[PDB]
RNA sequence: ACAGGUUUGGUCCUGGCCUUUCUAUUAAUUCUUAAUAAAAUUACACAUGCAAGUAUCCGCGCCCCGGUGAGAAUGCCCUCCAGAUCUUAAAGAUCAAAAGGAGCAGGUAUCAAGCACACCUAUAACGGUAGCUCAUAACGCCUUGCUCAACCACACCCCCACGGGAAACAGCAGUGAUAAAAAUUAAGCCAUGAACGAAAGUUUGACUAAGUUAUAUUAAUUAGAGUUGGUAAAUCUCGUGCCAGCCACCGCGGUCAUACGAUUAACCCAAAUUAAUAGAUCCACGGCGUAAAGAGUGUUUAAGAAAAAAAAUCACAAUA
């Protein structure tokens, strides 16, 4: 059962930047870093490459990434796991209903 | 560790290949490597001077190959003894030669590597091991009529104790632990001196290494 | 020095006892049973004492180390006197 | 300290070694002590080796390890 | 601190007084909240107050914000084994969320106290060396032992200069 | 530091100022310097007697046997130091030096008496 | 300067000091090239005894001789400090008396 | 910082420089003794002696210790870790290459674009897609050993070292040159550490114990230096007359100087004192009408705020 990885990040969540290359999406991960002087947290942006076998990435999505056990090249070290939020097509994880921002597209209290 | 300004050095790899190629092509032969001057006791090749404890044996004995060349098949199946074991051990110690390949560089054919079967203190091993310390000027050859005289051995059982008392401070902790945990037996602890058998220092070591088992 | 003699007052914090359980039962503080070699007076190991080697072994060593041999000595004294 | 490639000295280039004298009675007794001393230490060394194996095995798949593993798994569910 | 709405929350004590330690299996925490409506008061105050405290004790846990994407605020946790924990907050206050999080994925009090107890033995008091790692630096700092020759000069009988003079004489 | 080889060894590390030696029982790689980086410090050894006439020695017995169990070599003085404590049997060289002292002392006593008479 | 701007620019760090006339070295050795007299600026008027020497670094600079009376001539070896004279613009070195070819001030006799 | 001196005829405000504190090197003046710590110009050229041997021949060891800070923004922390070695019941441990990244990491944007720096299929070819890094600083340039139980790097030079230039002390001591920088061409393996031997043991300029030097601290046997207008503790009598000279900042001297030089007296440190250069420290969680500061204007991208409430305007000289 040896399927570990040498990278420090096993699971990360980032926003898709572009899908120009073939079967690979460039995503932007955001993390909070404490400024030593002001003692305040600011976002730090880093770019990651994720392999999408099904070509399901659209610019503006939020995608969970899983650490790749073996790197495929010097840059692609992560593999796409799921599409957390499709752009424009967002379903509430609680009620399982389509929504557009704040207004529900479909009323959850109307089964029929 | 790595950086973005890594320069692809190539001369270091180039030197490694040539240096490795040179030693393989220019590998010193056993005759010229072990050729020795018998007056200055200095090795012309390595520039080393032998210790004074070995000066007497060089001039008053011959090495293995000097006493092995004048044999039909270079003494296959013969028994070869060594002066080192004879002086210190009353029990017979000898080697049963399996194969031997001398080097053709020597004009007198007095060098080479040989294998054999080990018989130390009457104990015989079931595997062939390469003969160590061949170049030493202490080897001797047994006659045909004396082959059975040395072969016959009288097995003497060992009288060494199989258990010894523990060291005093370490013995106390053994008693303390079992008393603390509830084991109140007053039997004196003993150390099993059975797995710690030590071969004598003169026993030759395996020249070949050991692979993963 | 004055504080060490009690002539001057200074703060003395309250200190808890050093140990949690006060038990003298353990063998570290209680006397352990004597070793069988201790009561007899024999040395803890047989090779601690001096034993006269066989004469055959002495002859073998003299032959091996001939020329650079040194004068031998007997058993060491049991007790060393004082000058 | 010198390196591999530097040449050796000139004055100390003829001598090799000068072993000291050997006391026949003393050397044999000392040799006997070493043979028993090495054997005793080797048994202690192997005894300590087995202790390390016992300690390491208990830390990996000890009974308490399974209890801890099941407790966190049960709590998580 | 002078600037900011609540300058107290940007001091070391405030960052250090938050006691929420995630387990080793927690890697990603996703928080979604709305900037409008009275229902999101608990979520917004949780982001404004408690999130810096949570991140300070979990430097290796990624925290990402998303505003106005889901009408119902919620928190999503991603584990190492791919397990997903969904926490729903729609009326819970600032304090309720912290207590709820501390129980589902926070570490037990007994685990935290035993963790630091095992850390204390690393700095064993019986060792010697530099002040940053050991208490004493030399044996002369122990009452009763022979003091350092720098402070109190040693007697002449023990000085090596006197020992060598008599040997050569 | 990256060394070619070497074996783990428990030895004594010198310390203190001039005329005041102080050895630390430490376990470090054989190829590292005497006062260089080490794995774990075991104990201490005060070579000079105190006001009570005692030479204090500290031993980390459970950790000492742990390193010996994993194949750590021991130098000459640590074996003598462990031999005195009783964790190990008395070193053969410790006994021989004792025997030499008795014979030298016996010769000294006899030599003085011969001159006296 | 709001919080975001302060974060972007980072904390202010004091710049390293600029090297003085002696290039960061406490004292320098020079060879006398010419001896002349320099006059101060008002309201201080006098005839200051200065000299022009070339330092060990190869540069040529103007130096000043403190004290009353001197016997310095061309191609003499002297030692210069890093002090400055307030009355004379440009002069930023002083010869330390009592070293090499320049001795201490001679008491009236 | 508990602050002080200094703008102006004068007050307040804003704003620089400097004083007062501590550490190191060199120099000046001075100097009695002992102990401990430390020993530092130069990656420039080096005379001579020494720094690796051990051992019944094989073998093992031979910048490992030590030395240096040239080079490189090198790195710190951290994940993984082949391989070498030691131990043995072949699975435990020590050191850890290469490779990789949550974060952290000198100055400079008057260095703003680098110019192939990406990826897919199967192959480990071919073919196909046209991308990758970067104003959160890419790509450049300049300076530099370090975040210290220690770490990184170099071993005459040509990043390397087949080769070539060329003929090597950045091992201890010592010499030439050079620099403001000035330790003995010494003793011993007694201790400890390392190499080798089964072992007595051998080697070891690492080290141990000494030699040398006010470089620091202490004790005592030892007394000189600086300063005396103000900030800042302390003086008189003469000489000199904007002259000779003094000052860290403000300033003094132009025949009645507590500031120059000498004398008397005093003050303050003390085997040290003073000066010179570096370093610790020190700017803005402060400001933008009049002071250095809201850029000639509007929209938008990156980015960020929303949280309680509430908000599409309008007689008139917009513009084309
Ligand atoms: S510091 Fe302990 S002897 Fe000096
Ligand atoms: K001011
Ligand atoms: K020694
Ligand atoms: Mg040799
Ligand atoms: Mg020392
Ligand atoms: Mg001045
Ligand atoms: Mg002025
Ligand atoms: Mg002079
Ligand atoms: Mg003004
Ligand atoms: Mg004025
Ligand atoms: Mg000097
Ligand atoms: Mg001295
Ligand atoms: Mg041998
Ligand atoms: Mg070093
Ligand atoms: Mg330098
Ligand atoms: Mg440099
Ligand atoms: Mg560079
Ligand atoms: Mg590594
Ligand atoms: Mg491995
Ligand atoms: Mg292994
Ligand atoms: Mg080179
Ligand atoms: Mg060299
Ligand atoms: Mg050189
Ligand atoms: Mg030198
Ligand atoms: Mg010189
Ligand atoms: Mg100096
Ligand atoms: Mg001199
Ligand atoms: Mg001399
Ligand atoms: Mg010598
Ligand atoms: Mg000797
Ligand atoms: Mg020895
Ligand atoms: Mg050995
Ligand atoms: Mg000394
Ligand atoms: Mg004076
Ligand atoms: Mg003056
Ligand atoms: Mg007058
Ligand atoms: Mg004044
Ligand atoms: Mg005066
Ligand atoms: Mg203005
Ligand atoms: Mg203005
Ligand atoms: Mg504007
Ligand atoms: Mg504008
Ligand atoms: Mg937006
Ligand atoms: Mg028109």
């Amino acid at each position: 059962s040896i399927a570990r990885s040498s990278v420090h990040a096993k699971w990360v969540v980032g926003k898709v930047i572009g899908t120009a290359m073939q079967k690979t999406a460039k995503v932007r991960v955001t993390r909070l870093v404490l400024d030593p002087y002001l003692l305040k947290y600011f976002n730090k942006r880093k770019t990651y490459f994720a392999h999408d076998a099904l070509q399901q990435c659209t610019v503006g999505d939020i995608v969970l990434l899983k650490a790749l056990p073996v790197p495929r090249t010097k840059h692609v070290k992560h593999e796409l796991a799921e599409i957390i939020f499709k752009v424009g097509q967002v379903i509430d994880p609680v009620t399982g209903k389509p929504c557009a921002g704040t207004t529900y597209l479909e009323s959850p209290i109307s089964p029929e | 560790m790595a950086r973005k300004k890594v320069r692809p050095r190539l001369i270091a790899e180039l030197a490694r290949r040539v240096r490795a190629l040179r030693e393989q092509r220019e590998r010193p032969r056993d005759s010229q490597r072990y050729a020795l001057d018998y007056e200055t006791m200095m090795r012309p090749h390595s520039g080393n001077r032998l210790p004074m404890r070995a000066w007497a044996d060089v001039r008053h004995e011959s090495r293995l190959l000097q006493l092995l060349n004048r044999l039909p098949l270079f003494g296959l199946g013969r028994l070869v003894t060594r002066k080192s074991w004879l002086w210190q051990h009353d029990e017979p110690c000898y080697w049963r030669l399996t194969r031997v390949r001398p080097d053709y560089a020597a004009e007198n054919l007095d060098h080479g590597k040989a294998w054999g079967i080990l018989t130390f203190k009457g104990k015989t091993e079931s595997e062939a091991r390469e003969i160590e310390q061949v170049m030493y000027h202490d080897w001797r050859l047994v006659p045909k009529h004396e082959e059975e005289a040395f072969t016959a051995f009288t097995l003497v059982p060992e009288d060494t104790p199989l258990s010894v008392p523990y060291p005093p401070l370490l013995r106390a902790m053994i008693l303390a632990q079992r008393q603390k945990y509830g084991d109140t037996s007053t039997e004196e602890p003993m150390l099993n001196l059975e797995r710690a058998r030590i071969d004598p220092w003169d026993y030759p070591a395996k020249l070949e290494a050991k692979t993963k088992t | 020095k004055a504080r060490d003699h009690g002539l001057l007052r200074y703060h003395i914090p309250q200190v808890e006892p050093r140990d949690l359980d006060f038990s003298t039962t353990h063998g570290a503080v209680s006397s352990t049973p004597p070793a069988p070699t201790l009561v007899s007076g024999d040395p803890w190991y047989p090779w601690y004492s001096w034993k006269q080697p066989p004469e055959r072994e002495l002859s073998r060593l003299r032959r091996l180390y001939q020329g650079r041999l040194r004068e031998e000595s007997g058993p060491p004294p049991e007790l060393m006197p004082e000058v | 300290r010198k390196t591999r490639h530097d040449p050796p000295a000139k004055s100390k280039a003829g001598r090799v070694a000068t072993p000291p004298a050997v006391d026949p009675t003393e050397f044999f007794v000392l040799t006997e002590r070493y043979r028993q001393y090495r054997q005793t230490v080797r048994a202690l060394r192997l005894e300590f080796m087995s202790e390390v194996r016992k300690k390491l095995h208990e830390a990996r798949a000890g009974v308490q390890a399974e209890r801890k593993a099941q407790e966190d798994a049960a709590e998580h569910r | 601190p002078m600037k900011g709405r609540f300058p107290i929350r940007r001091t070391l004590q405030y960052l250090g007084q938050g006691d929420v330690v995630f387990k080793d299996s927690v890697k990603v925490m996703t928080v979604n909240y709305n900037t409008h409506g009275e229902l999101g008061e608990g979520a917004r105050k949780f982001v404004f107050f408690n999130i810096p405290q949570i991140q300070y004790k979990n430097p290796w846990v990624q925290i990402t914000m998303f505003k106005n994407m889901t009408p119902s605020p919620f928190l999503r946790f991603y584990l190492d084994s791919g397990e997903q924990v969904l926490v729903d907050v729609e009326s819970k206050s600032n304090k309720e969320i912290v207590e709820h999080i501390r129980k589902i994925l926070g570490k037990n009090e007994e685990t935290l106290e035993k963790e630091e107890q095992e850390k204390k033995q690393l700095s064993h008091p019986a060792h010697f060396g530099p002040r940053k790692y050991c208490l004493r630096e030399c044996m002369c700092e122990v009452e009763g032992q022979v003091p350092c020759p720098g402070l109190v000069p040693l007697p002449k009988e023990m000085t090596g200069k006197y020992k060598a003079a008599l040997k050569a004489t | 530091r990256a060394y070619r080889g070497g074996h783990l060894t428990i030895r004594l590390a010198l310390g203190g100022c001039t005329n005041r030696p102080f050895y630390r029982i430490v376990a470090a790689h054989s190829k590292c310097p005497r006062d260089g980086r080490f794995v774990e410090q075991l104990g201490s050894y005060d070579p000079l007697p105190n006001s009570h006439g005692e030479k204090l020695v500290a031993l980390n017995f459970d950790r000492i046997r742990h390193w010996i169990g994993c194949g750590a070599h021991l130098s000459k003085p640590v074996e003598k130091l462990l031999g005195l404590s009783g964790f190990y049997p008395l070193h053969p060289m410790m006994i021989t030096n004792a025997e030499r002292l008795r014979r030298k002392r016996a010769r000294e006593v006899l030599l003085a008496s011969q001159k006296t008479d | 300067a709001t919080l975001n701007q302060m974060h972007r620019l980072g904390p202010p760090k004091h710049p390293p000091g600029k090297m003085g006339p002696t290039a960061g070295r406490p004292q320098l050795k020079g060879v006398v090239l010419r001896t002349f007299i320099r006059k101060p600026k008002k309201p201080n008027s006098a005839n200051r005894k200065c000299c022009r020497v070339r330092l060990s670094t190869g540069r040529e600079a103007v130096c000043f001789i403190p004290g009353e009376g001197h016997s310095l001539q061309e191609h003499h070896v002297v030692l210069v400090q890093g002090g400055r004279t307030q009355d004379l613009p440009g002069v930023k070195l002083t010869v330390v008396r009592g070293k090499y070819d320049c001795g201490h001030v001679q008491k009236k006799k």
